[PDB]
């Protein structure tokens, strides 16, 4: 148990960090970590002593790609016998080494990265109030202009970044509440040096309360009244209305699991028949924990009868 | 292959085996066509136009996963870090931008054994 | 919906011409149970039981009631008991040496008591 | 035939427990056996009663 | 001794709060929490404000703690809008908004927090530490995965047969007699000491020696009485007593006798004529021999095995189970208490008792009645000293009635005297002002009601908001407390039971069907509301009596329903039938095995229906293929799918809807079925789920998810429940008949008075019989207690003088031994003379009191 505890705490190590290894390597502590690195780096010594008096190969994650980056800073145009072209998407956490090595990787190389966030305008961290001034470049649009983060000046030089973290005032709190690794993720993305940046937004008309959510969430503006003033406690109708027939967003509130899946089964099943244009190729469900749910959808998607079983 | 040299007790090779063979998963019929059924997958944003959820109760979701206690990087937090909340915390995110014609979500109210009170989670 | 019919209904029969003693033993001992089990042929079998755990420590219901119905069908004949009880000890179905020979011994006490009375007009 | 415990002698033996000397395996079938070789009713033979029903064409599960 | 403004309570030091019933327990830990997360107080707070991860609530039942979570989460939400609005609705954050310096660095504070709710840490017991370990790994000694099992009893069983097997067999017959005498079985053994083991191993009054054997002792037992046995034919044979009226002549037969008990060696229980043979007896009835004080000496101790064996069985049988889940690789919910708890106890864990008050610099405790004394010990050795860091204390010193469970009352005893301070809630919200006096006044007859002067005195002050609550019936109003007096002398609670039983479901139908004719009323204020015929309540002590109550009502035409139902669904005729119907499946070919399940009430055939198949060979022919795809969609799928097929193929549910009350019986099927999938997730062999259900139908487990369902809730029946599980419900009416009989206990288990540990005598000294039957006597009081913390509107209840001897004309009573007689005959034996006008006095204005009617209303 030991062993194998040990064998994956060091794996996270050797992708995550490198330095550590490094000054391990020559004996040295580091100073400012808490306990038990006393006896974990002469173990990591002892370690890469005995695979070495073994007579296995030495080479390992992270002196690899330390003089890959190396030897890719001084070279040709690009050496023989590497692809052309390459795509990369459906990105969102990598460790930063990776994007280390890709940055290493595009003086020579052909690159894309396709990254997704549900925002336009910038709202990551800031370090220091020269950082800002840096960030203050043109990002272009795919065919014709160029475009930036909203009232250019008075905003992000003004109480939106507060001194240490990010900005204190992103608004939506749904954002600022469930965006922590895409603000670090996109934080560590824009601090780049060939970094030629560009993107196609498309965007949303409101009509229903899904489309409503949208739109607040991707222009960053907040729809909330906290009713500060008497007159603005007593007015009610400064807000958006809706249809009260509307079913874009619903919720449900059941006793059993059981009784939770033959609910899901009977509403989809009415509004696959109530719209005609609906493709079973396009719903999807999705579940906190497979092994605890499946035998239920097992027992309604068998015991459905023929007349109108939908497959699965 | 490791180059071990001493003897084993069977329970050993016993658990190992039961453990290697109980790790083996299929993920071959995620686009069969019909109506998919699914985890919550790490990694994945795929547009729909009919997305549900299930199990939104508290102490479920998210998971909650103690470290190993004796860990470094739980100490000294950096940039790249990958923690199971905040990911189920960016992925319920990813899932309600995901959506584009209606959304379900459900959860679990009232006890069936005594009639008592449940919660839903602070996402919902 | 329509709810259920009635089990009890006219059965057409005939008469056979012989019937065995012990059938109309078996009949008469408890009729329902036997219009169940031998009119239309089932059983409301409790089926086949587990195996126990151990061997049995203490003994009751007919794994002593057929041991008690031996040791009268010994004891009203005068015959020796010691030879059973060897018997039973080879058969496997006793307590291990002390508590099986004061079991015996006070099985044997009552059954000889009520075999006395019974041997008094033999 | 009262089949309860472990395989034999040494099993009963070596979690420290009294060699009891029945109801084991080696005992049900050496049971079953000599009531397949002879009748029950005419007595034991090493404090073994021998066992009625295996007599007939099926004694081969034995 | 002083009452509590919760806001001005200093957090330092300890902090112990006694909070009796009816108070709102939960509306106080919440506004403590509020005050301690932002930090507000000036001088009487913690030095610095503390995030909601460092804050640590412990808590009984999982139940609770998601309704804790939710009312915190609504508190905080509510607060912080408040905060921006700075004007709120609620007095009470009206008062806490006095102490807020600053509106704008809160709106910060709360809505941080808000963020982080889904991982605060408010556990129960099992969970607290289960998580310490696994953070604290090497020094405490816990493997990294655990197979986690909770039925302590199959190993318990299996593992006593082993001890019974080596140390009981190869006896000699005449010592294993007299082990035979006392117990035949291991079976029988277990019953009589399973209490015992459990928990933490008690304390043995008089150990016998170490190293003493059965043979041993049997032959010094032996020896002892062989000396008196050969002397004894030299004392006889002299008369050295005066024979007289008073010498009687049975005594020369006793020694007449006691010359042929000068018979033999192995016989054990000598006869009673020895007890007259001692200075103690005949002087009061000479020294007479110098053996004549030597049968005193062997008649004042008495003489067994029994102490020697249970001594020798109760260690070895909690070694041998632990080996083997050491060995297995599995650990016990009961045992991760007592794993911390030695880690804690050694010297090696210093380092995470540090470590652990680092990270928790705050502890407190939900109702603190089940203080198990293995917690009290860790909370003592954490937080009692190492100062700066508080602890707070919320406890209900009443109610007691988790005894059995394993709670007990003695380690709060210990734990009041060392803490200081001590703080009292008195306002109900609950109830009527007239039940508020009535409880009061019925506890201050005497001083220390509890026989213990660790328990204080009950004063209680009732609401202001709800001062007016009044209970109107046919014309003028009606009293508080109405007790029915039995008329007669010695009559049982068991005649109660059988005839004046039926006098309280008189007194419920009479108010039924003066509800719904309008002369009955319920009302606050001026708004009122008719009776309806589901609110009142009655509640027994044991399951014997429901039986007993439930035909006194329905007698008279009132359907009752059943809130006690503790019966297993696996005990009724499904089950039954649920087994034949699915191993029919599994032998589809033996066709005298198949016809089983077509007779079955599930299935609904007729004799007609039966009689055409069997001669038929076409009709049993269709069967075949129907049930060989039903083997095939199990061995294929699941239970589920191979058993849902079934119920919608042959049209059963419709079918049982119609016939009176099959929506009943329908849904013990989906309970069972519910059931075999837990059961197949975790059985993977197909054939084992037959014998796994087979298994579990013989013994009648209690389990939890073994328990039946409710069915309406349109409209209510009267409600029947016992006290155990009538735990913190608003109930209107209630009826509490059979409160006045008791049950003495016979074996002699009781605590110290200065240790406070489980000291065990296993002889029966009378000493310590006195000892534990006084903590019989304050449980039934305590639990009397319990049974009044309800009824918002009116209580009833009867009574009963039952006398213990068979005989009725004697002068005396014997209810002054039970609770309620003790403290209504003021801790004086009494009669019924005595008795009368005591009842009669006391009655003003609260007292509406009634004589026995031995008659039917309607």
């Amino acid at each position: 148990q030991l062993s194998s505890k040990a064998a994956d705490l060091f794996d996270q190590y050797l992708v995550y960090r490198p330095d550590w290894l490094a000054q391990w390597e020559t004996g040295h502590l580091v100073e400012g970590l808490g306990e038990a690195q006393a006896w974990q780096a002469p173990l990591w010594k002892a370690l890469v002593e005995y695979t070495h008096q073994l007579g296995q190969p030495r080479w390992h994650r992270a002196n690899l790609y330390q003089r890959f980056i190396e030897t890719l800073e001084s070279a040709t145009t690009c050496p023989p016998g590497l692809p052309s072209r390459v795509f990369i998407c459906g990105i969102s956490a990598l460790p930063p080494v990776y994007l280390q090595a890709l940055q290493a990787l595009g003086k020579h190389i052909e690159i894309h990265l396709l990254f997704t966030n549900p925002c336009r305008y910038y709202w990551g961290d800031i370090k220091d109030p020269a950082y800002l001034a840096k960030l203050l470049t043109r990002q272009r649009r795919h065919s014709f202009e160029d475009r930036e983060l909203p009232l250019f000046r008075d905003s992000e030089n003004a109480g939106q970044l507060f001194n240490s973290d990010g900005e204190q005032d992103v608004g939506n709190p749904l954002l600022a509440s469930w965006g922590k690794l895409g603000r670090d993720y996109i934080y560590l993305l824009s601090d780049l040096e060939s970094s030629q940046e560009l993107d196609a937004f498309v965007d949303v008309t409101p009509d229903n309360l899904l489309h409503n959510i949208q739109s607040d969430i991707l222009e960053l503006e907040n729809r909330a009244v906290a009713g500060v003033n008497i007159e603005e406690f007593s007015r009610s109708d400064n807000k958006r209305p809706l249809d009260p027939l509307d079913s874009s967003i619903t919720f449900h509130v059941c006793h059993s699991p059981q009784r939770e899946v033959e609910v899901l089964h009977d509403r989809l099943l009415a509004m696959l028949e109530e719209d005609p244009t609906l493709t079973p190729r396009d719903i999807i469900v999705m579940v906190a924990d497979i092994d605890s749910y499946s035998p239920f959808i097992q027992a309604v998607f068998g015991s459905a009868p023929a007349d109108r079983y939908l497959p699965y | 292959g490791a180059q071990y040299g001493d003897a084993v007790p069977l329970s050993l090779l016993r658990d190992e085996l039961a453990q290697r063979l109980d790790q083996e998963r299929i993920s071959q019929r995620f686009l069969a066509g019909p109506v998919n059924i699914c985890t919550l997958m790490p990694m994945r944003s795929i547009p729909f136009k009919v997305v549900c959820l299930l199990g939104m109760n508290d102490g479920v979701y998210p998971r909650q996963l103690a470290p190993l206690g004796f860990d470094l990087m739980s100490q000294k937090p950096k940039r790249g870090d990958r923690s199971r909340r905040d990911d189920d915390r960016y992925l319920f995110l990813e899932a309600l931008i995901s959506a584009q014609q209606k959304l379900y979500i459900s959860y679990i109210g009232r006890s069936i054994q005594d009639n008592s009170e449940r919660f839903p989670s602070v996402l919902v | 919906g329509k709810a259920h019919s009635e089990f009890v209904q006219p059965l057409p029969f005939t008469l056979p011409e012989t019937v065995p003693l012990e059938t109309l033993q078996r009949f008469w001992a408890h009729p329902v149970r036997a219009f169940f089990q031998m009119r239309l042929q089932v059983n409301f079998r409790t089926e086949d039981s587990e195996i126990p755990d151990t061997e049995p420590f203490i003994l009751e219901g007919l794994s002593r009631y057929q041991i008690n119905q031996q040791l009268l069908n010994a004891l009203v004949e005068q015959d020796d008991a010691e030879r059973l009880f060897r018997r039973f000890r080879a058969a496997g179905d006793l307590p291990y040496g002390a508590f099986g020979e004061i079991f015996w011994e006070t099985q044997c006490q009552e059954m000889q008591q009520l075999a006395d009375r019974v041997i008094a007009c033999r | 035939s009262g089949i309860r415990w472990g395989i034999d002698d040494d099993n009963v033996r070596e979690l420290e427990l009294p060699a009891t000397g029945q109801h084991t395996w080696r005992f049900g079938l050496t049971r079953m056996l000599l009531g397949y070789a002879m009748e029950s009713a005419q007595g034991e033979w090493q404090s073994v009663l021998p066992y009625d029903e295996s007599s007939g064409l099926i004694a081969e599960l034995v | 001794a002083e009452t509590l403004d919760p806001l001005r309570l200093p957090l330092q030091g300890e902090r112990l709060i006694e909070a009796s019933a009816g108070t709102g327990k939960t509306f106080t830990i919440a506004a403590l929490y509020l005050r301690l997360l932002l930090g507000l107080g000036g001088s009487a707070a913690f030095p610095r404000p503390l995030t909601v991860e460092e804050l640590l609530v412990v808590t009984f039942t999982e139940a609770a703690t998601a309704e804790l979570r939710g009312r915190i989460r609504s508190n905080i939400h509510e607060l912080r809008i408040a905060c921006l609005r700075e004007t709120t609705d609620n007095p009470l954050y009206e008062r806490l908004l006095e102490e807020i310096d600053d509106k704008a660095q809160a709106a910060q504070w709360l809505l941080l927090a808000e963020r982080q709710m889904d991982e605060a840490a408010v556990f129960t017991i099992h969970g607290f530490c289960q998580r310490m370990l696994n953070l604290n790994a090497f020094e405490s000694g816990m493997l990294f995965e655990q197979q986690l099992i909770e039925d302590e009893s199959l190993l318990r069983y299996q593992a006593c047969a082993d001890f019974w097997r080596r140390h009981c067999y190869p006896l000699p017959r005449e010592i294993a007699q007299v082990v035979f005498e006392t117990w035949k079985g291991p079976q029988a053994l277990l019953r009589d000491i399973n209490r015992y083991l459990q928990g933490e191993a008690p304390v043995i009054k008089a150990p016998p020696p170490d190293d003493e054997t059965l043979a041993s002792r049997h032959a010094q037992i032996v020896a002892r009485i062989d000396t008196v046995k050969q002397q004894w034919r030299d004392a006889v044979g002299e008369l050295d007593a005066l024979i007289e009226s008073s010498g009687i002549d049975r005594r020369k037969f006793n020694r007449s006798n006691q010359a042929k008990w000068i018979d033999k060696i192995s016989a054990w229980a000598e006869e009673e004529t020895n007890s007259y043979q001692l200075p103690e007896s005949l002087e009061k009835f000479t020294p007479r021999h110098p053996l004549f004080e030597a049968i005193d000496q062997l008649l004042a101790e008495p003489l067994s095995i029994r102490d020697l064996v249970i001594t020798r069985a109760l260690a070895e049988i909690r070694e041998t189970v632990a080996r083997e889940k050491r060995r297995r690789g599995e650990l016990g919910f009961d045992d991760m208490l007592s794993r911390l708890d030695s880690a804690l106890r050694s010297e090696s864990g210093e380092v995470l008792a540090a470590a652990i008050r680092t990270r928790f610099p705050v502890a407190m405790i939900d109702e603190f009645q089940d203080t198990d004394p293995q917690q009290y010990r860790i909370f003592r050795r954490i937080w009692h000293h190492q100062p700066e860091t508080a602890l707070l204390l919320i406890g209900d010193p009443k109610q007691a009635i988790y005894a059995f469970r394993g709670a007990d009352i003695f380690t709060y005893m210990k734990a009041r005297s060392e803490v200081h301070a001590h703080y009292t809630l008195d306002t109900n919200w609950r109830s009527a002002p007239g039940m508020v006096n009535s409880v009061n006044k019925l506890f201050s007859q005497t001083d220390d009601a509890f026989m213990f002067r660790e328990i204080p005195f009950i004063p209680v002050k009732s609401a202001g908001k709800n001062q007016a609550l009044r209970f109107v019936f046919k014309g003028e109003t009606q009293p508080a407390m109405k007790m029915w007096l039995m008329e007669g002398e010695s009559c049982g609670v068991g005649d109660y039971q059988s005839t004046m039983a039926q006098v309280c479901a008189a007194q419920i139908r009479d108010w039924l069907q003066a509800g719904q004719r309008g002369e009955a009323l319920l009302m606050n204020g001026d708004d009122a509301r008719p009776v309806r015929a589901s609110d009142i309540s009655v509640l027994v002590r044991s399951r014997q009596e429901a039986a007993q109550v439930r035909d006194a009502l329905t007698l008279l035409e009132i359907p009752s329903v059943y809130l006690s139902n503790r019966d297993s669904v696996f005990e009724t005729l499904e089950a039954q039938e649920m087994l034949w119907l699915l191993q029919a499946v599994m032998t589809p070919e033996r066709e005298n095995t198949l016809r089983s399940a077509l007779a079955t009430s599930m299935m609904g055939l007729n004799a007609l229906d039966i009689e055409t198949l069997n001669n038929d060979e076409h009709a049993w022919d269709v069967v075949v293929e129907e049930f060989d795809g039903y083997r095939q969609i199990w061995r294929k799928r699941g239970v589920m799918p191979m058993l849902r097929a079934l119920m919608s193929a042959r049209n059963i549910a419709e079918n049982l809807l119609a016939t009176a009350g099959g929506e009943r019986r329908l849904t013990d099927i989906l309970h069972i079925s519910e059931l075999l999938q837990e059961a197949g997730t975790q059985l993977e062999s197909e054939h084992a789920l037959v014998r796994w259900l087979s298994q579990h139908i013989l013994e009648p487990d209690s389990n939890a998810s073994s328990q039946q369902m409710r069915l309406e809730s349109d409209k209510h029946l009267v409600q029947i429940v016992t006290i155990h599980k009538s735990k913190g419900l608003e109930y209107p009416l209630v009826w509490l008949p059979f409160i006045t009989n008791f049950r003495v206990q016979e074996q002699a288990f009781y605590h110290d008075r200065h240790s406070f540990e489980a000291v065990l005598d296993l002889n029966a000294a009378p000493e310590s019989v006195d000892l534990a039957e006084a903590e019989r006597l304050a449980e039934d009081l305590r639990l009397l207690y319990v049974a009044l913390t309800r009824s918002v509107w009116h209580c009833s209840l009867g009574v009963a003088p039952l006398v213990r001897r068979r005989g009725d004309k004697k002068g005396d009573t014997d209810v002054h031994q039970s609770a309620l007689g003790r403290l209504l005959q003021k801790g004086e034996p009494q009669d019924a003379a005595g008795l009368r006008t005591c009842i009669e006095a006391l009655c003003d204005d609260d007292i509406a009191w009634q004589t026995a009617q031995t008659g039917d209303n309607q």
